[PDB]
C-alpha cells in the first residue's frame, strides 16, 4: 500500500549513509593518529623527515584504502539499490 | 743549593699530599658517573661513533701529558719515551699520529724534534683544574668526531681532518714510591659485557647516553691529569732528595 | 701493554 | 626524608637530609619527594636546584652539567660545576648573561635563576 | 502514502548520520594532530616553522574526508537519489 | 494515509540530533586531547606557556570550527528542511 | 490515522536524547583527558598545581561550554519542538 | 490507529536509553583516564598521594557531574515526558 | 491489533538495550585503562604491588558503579516500565 | 494488523543486539589496552612477565565480567523476552 | 496482514548488523592497540622479540575471541532467530 | 498495510549491512592508524630497525584487515543472500 519500493529505497539510503559515515569517522581518526606520529617523529629529529613519508604514506594508504572501499560500497547502497524488487 | 733542594723536597712532599687529596676528592664523581654510564649503556643501543671503531683507520690523536716545571727528574723523559713507543706502534699499525701536548717541557722536546703539535695547553700541570680537562677533552672529541666523514687524505663534507683514535700518554701514580708512564686508549671505546625496579630515563636513554659519553671522556681525562700531577710531584720529591744527597 | 678504556655493561656476553 | 648528595667532578659539594628537591630537566621541571621512583635525567644547561629541607631555609644552587640520579633513600646530582645562592653575585651573572657564548650565557642564567631574578 | 515522504525521511536520517560521523572523525583527528604539534613545539621551541607545514598535511588529509562527506551529505538532503 | 509532514519533520529532527551528537563527540574529545597536550606542556615548561597558545588555539579553532559548521547545518535540517512537503 | 503531533514529538524527543548522549560522551571523555593531564603534571611537579588550574579550567571550559550548549538545543527539541504540527 | 501515547512513551524510552548510554560511556571513559593518571602518579611519587587526590576528585566530580545531569534528564523523560498527551 | 502495550514494551526493550550497551562500553574502557596503568606501575615498581591496588580499586569502584547503576535503571525499563499500562 | 508479540520480539532482538554489541566494543577495547600494558611491561622488564600475569588477568576479569554480564542480560531479552504479551 | 515474520526477521537483521558493528570495532581497536604495543616493544628492545609474541598472541586470542564470540551469536539471530512466528 | 514482506526484510538487511560496513571501516581505519603510529615512531627512532620492525606491523595489519574482510563478506552475504528472505 505504501509503495514497498519506497521503504526499500529509504532503507538502502540510510544504509549507505551508515557506510560512508563509519568510513569517514574511521579514516579521520586513523589519519589523525598517523599524522600525530609523523609530527612527533619529525619534531624529535628534523633530518629523519627525509624518509618518514615512506611509512606514513603506507599507513594512510591502508587508512585511505579502508575509506575508499566504503565509498564504492556506499554507491552500491544508494545509486544501485540491491534487492529493489 | 743544598738548602734550596731540601726546601724543594719538603715542598714537594706537601704538594704530593695535596695532589693525593685532590685525586681522592674526584673519586666519587667518577665512580657515580661510571655507574650511570653503565646503566644507560645497558638500557640503550651501543651505536655511538665514540663507541664503534672506524674502518681502515689512518690517524690517531695522541695526548702527551708532561710537566710545566723542569725540576722533575725523569718524569718528562719517561712520558716522552712512552710517547715514542706509542708512535712506533701506531706507525706499525699504519696510522699517522696526530699530536696534542700539555706542559711546556713536551713542547720543547717536540719542537727540538721538529714534530708538529696540533694544540698545546700549558700552565696547569702543577695543579690542573676541571676546566682544563674539559677543554682538552672537548677539543680531542671534536677532532675524533670530525674523523668519521674524513676519508683517506680527504676531509669529506667536514672540511676538517679528524682522527680515528685517541690515546692519553701519562704517568700513573701507583704508590708514593712507584710512578709509571703508560699510553691508554680512550676513544673509540670498547664495550665490556659483565654478566651481573628499573631506572626511569628522561627523556630517553639514547639521548642521555649520547650526552653523557663526552662528559665521561672529560672525567677520565681529568683523572689522568690528576694522576699526572701526583706523579710529577712524586718525581720532583725523589729528584730533590737525590740532588740534596748530591 | 696498551690499556684500553671500556664501558662496563651488566649484561651476558652476546 | 631523602638524603641529597650534590657531587661535582673536582670535589663533593653537599650532602644531607632534605624533604623536597625541585629542579629542571630537558624533559621538563621535576620535583622529587622522599619516595620517588628511581630515575636518571640530564639537567638543562642553565638548570637550578632548590633543595628544601626542615629546620632551615631552602638551598638554591646553580649547576653546570647537572645529571640527576634519583634512587631509593638517596639523590645524586653529578654537576660539572655548582654554586650556592649566597656566593653568587648578581652583577657578575648579569655581565656573563647576554654574552654571545652559549656556555657563558647558560652559566649566567643559572646564576641569576639561583639568585632569584631569573 | 507518499513514497517521497519515506525517501526524504530516510535521506535526512542518512545525511544527519553522515555529517555526524564526519564531524566525529574530523574533530578526533584534528585534536590528535594538535596534541602532536603542541608537544613538538613544547619540546622543540624552534621547530614550529618546520612543524606547521607537516602538521598542515594531517589536517589537510583529515578535514578532506570531512569535506567529502559534506559534499556528499548535500546529495542526500538536497539531491536525494531515487526520490522519483 | 497520514500527513507526510509529520514523518519528514521527525526524520529532520533525528538527523539534526545526529548532527549535534557527532559534533559534540568530536569537539569534546578533540578539545580534551589538545588541552591534555597544553597542560603537559605548561606542567613541564612554565615559560613555554605564552608560546604554546599559538598552535593550541589554532587546533582548538579548527577542532571547534567543524562543530560550529555542523551546528549551521543542523539549523538547516530542523528549520529549513529541504524537500519538506 | 496517526496523530501528527505524537510522531513529531517522539522524533523530537529521540533526537534530543541522542544530542544529550553525545554531549555527555564528549564532556566525559574530554574532562577525563584533561584531568589526566593535570594529574600527571602534579605528580611530576606537585607545586605546579597552582599554575596548572588556569590552563586546566580553560580546557575544561572549552569542552564544558559545548556540552552545555547541546543541553540548550536539546531543550529546544523537547519543550518547543520545531515544526510541531 | 496507533495510540499516540504509545509512540510518545516509546520515543521517551528510546531517548532515555540514548541519554543513559552516552552518560555511561562518558563516565566510564573519564573514570578510566583519570584513574590511570592517578595510578601513574601514585607509582611515581607516592608521597604526593594526598595532593594528587584533590585534582583527581575535581576531574571525576566534573565528569560524574555531567553523568548525573544526564541521569536527571532521563528521569525527567521517564517520569515527565515533554509533550505527553 | 495495534495494542499500545506492545509498543511500549518494544520501546523499553530498546531503551534498556542502549543503556546496557553504553554501560558495558564505559565499564570495559574504564577497567582496561585503569588496568593498563596498574600493570605499568607494577612493572616499574614490583614492590608497589600493595600500594598501587588501593588507588586502582577506587577507579574501578567508581566506573563499575556508573555501569551497575545503569543495570538498575535498565530493570526500571523492562521489569517495571514507567507509564506502561 | 501486525501482531503485538511480533513487534515485542523485534524490539527485544534489536535491544539485545545493541546490548552485546556494546559489550563487544567494551571488551575488545579493554582487553587490547590491558594487553598493550602487559606487552610494554614485559618488553621493558621481561623477567617480570610471570609477575605481570597475576594482575593482568584481574583487569581482564573486571573487563570480561561486564561483557559476559551484559551478554547474560541479552539472553534474558531473547530467550525469555520480558513483558512479552 | 503485515506478515509479522517479516518484521521479526528485519529486527533480527538489524540486531546482527549491530553485532558485527560492535565486534568489528572491538577487534580492530584492540588488535591495533596490541600491535602498537608489540611494535614499540620490538623497537625499544630488538632482542626481546621472542618474549613479546607470547603475551601479544594472548591479547589477540582474547580480543578476537570476544569478536568471534559475537559473530557466533549473530548466526543465532540471523539463521535460527529466537522468537519466529 | 499489506506491505510486501520482502521489502521490509530487504530494508532491514541493507541497514544491517550498513552497520556491518561502518563498524568494519572504523575498526580497519583505527587499527591502521595505531599500527602506523607505532611503525612511524619506530622508523623515526630506529632507521636501521625498519626491516626488523616491519613484521609486527604486517601481523597487526593482517589481523585488522582480516576482521575487516570478514565484515565485508558478511555484509555481502546479508545484502545479496539475505537470511529469512521469502
Amino acid at each position: 500500500d505504501l509503495d514497498p519500493n519506497a521503504i526499500i529505497t529509504a532503507g538502502a539510503l540510510i544504509g549507505g549513509g551508515l557506510i560512508m559515515g563509519g568510513g569517514a569517522i574511521g579514516a579521520g581518526i586513523g589519519d589523525g593518529i598517523a599524522g600525530n606520529a609523523l609530527i612527533s617523529g619529525i619534531a624529535r629529529q628534523p633530518e629523519a623527515q627525509g624518509r618518514l613519508f615512506t611509512p606514513f604514506f603506507i599507513t594512510v594508504g591502508l587508512v585511505e584504502a579502508a575509506y575508499f572501499i566504503n565509498l564504492a560500497f556506499m554507491a552500491l547502497f544508494v545509486f544501485a539499490t540491491p534487492g529493489l524488487q | 743549593i743544598k738548602k734550596i733542594t731540601k726546601a724543594q723536597e719538603l715542598i714537594a712532599t706537601s704538594r704530593i699530599a695535596k695532589a693525593q687529596a685532590r685525586v681522592e676528592a674526584a673519586r666519587p664523581y667518577a665512580a657515580e658517573i661510571t655507574n650511570m654510564l653503565t646503566e644507560l649503556a645497558g638500557a640503550s643501543a651501543l651505536d655511538h661513533p665514540l663507541l664503534v671503531e672506524r674502518k681502515q683507520p689512518k690517524r690517531a690523536g695522541v695526548l702527551v701529558v708532561s710537566s710545566d716545571r723542569g725540576l722533575c727528574g725523569a718524569y718528562n723523559a719517561n712520558v716522552l719515551r712512552r710517547a715514542e713507543e706509542l708512535f712506533s706502534l701506531l706507525r706499525d699499525e699504519g696510522k699517522d699520529p696526530v699530536l696534542y701536548v700539555v706542559g711546556r717541557k713536551a713542547l720543547g722536546y717536540f719542537s727540538f724534534r721538529q714534530r708538529t703539535v696540533v694544540e698545546s695547553w700549558t700552565g696547569f700541570s702543577e695543579r690542573p683544574t676541571y676546566e682544563n680537562a674539559r677543554e682538552i677533552a672537548d677539543t680531542l672529541v671534536n677532532a675524533f668526531m670530525a674523523g668519521a666523514d674524513d676519508e683517506g687524505d680527504d676531509a669529506g663534507a667536514d672540511g676538517i681532518l679528524g682522527v680515528d683514535e685517541l690515546h692519553i700518554v701519562f704517568t700513573e701514580f701507583r704508590s708514593m714510591l712507584s710512578q709509571t708512564a703508560v699510553a691508554r686508549r680512550a676513544a673509540p671505546m670498547e664495550v665490556e659485557y659483565v654478566g651481573e625496579t628499573l631506572y626511569s630515563f628522561e627523556p630517553d636513554p639514547e639521548t642521555l647516553f649520547d650526552a653523557l659519553l663526552p662528559r665521561y671522556i672529560a672525567t677520565r681525562v681529568y683523572a689522568a691529569l690528576l694522576e699526572a700531577a701526583a706523579s710529577e710531584s712524586a718525581s720532583r720529591r725523589r729528584a730533590m732528595k737525590s740532588a740534596t744527597d748530591n | 701493554d696498551l690499556e684500553k678504556e671500556s664501558v662496563k655493561v651488566r649484561k651476558p656476553a652476546p | 626524608d631523602l638524603n641529597v648528595e650534590i657531587v661535582a667532578v673536582e670535589r663533593e659539594l653537599w650532602s644531607g637530609p632534605a624533604t623536597f628537591v625541585f629542579t629542571r630537566t630537558t624533559a621538563g621541571e621535576i620535583g622529587i619527594l622522599p619516595r620517588h621512583i628511581p630515575l636518571v635525567a640530564q639537567l638543562v644547561d642553565d638548570a637550578m636546584v632548590r633543595v628544601e629541607r626542615e629546620g632551615e631555609d631552602d638551598l638554591r644552587i646553580a649547576v653546570d652539567g647537572g645529571f640527576l640520579s634519583v634512587t631509593e633513600e638517596t639523590v645524586r646530582i653529578l654537576v660539572e660545576n655548582a654554586q650556592f645562592e649566597s656566593e653568587i653575585d648578581a652583577d657578575a651573572a648579569k655581565e656573563d648573561a647576554a654574552s654571545d657564548d652559549e656556555r657563558t650565557a647558560a652559566w649566567g642564567r643559572a646564576r641569576l635563576r639561583a639568585l632569584g631574578q631569573i
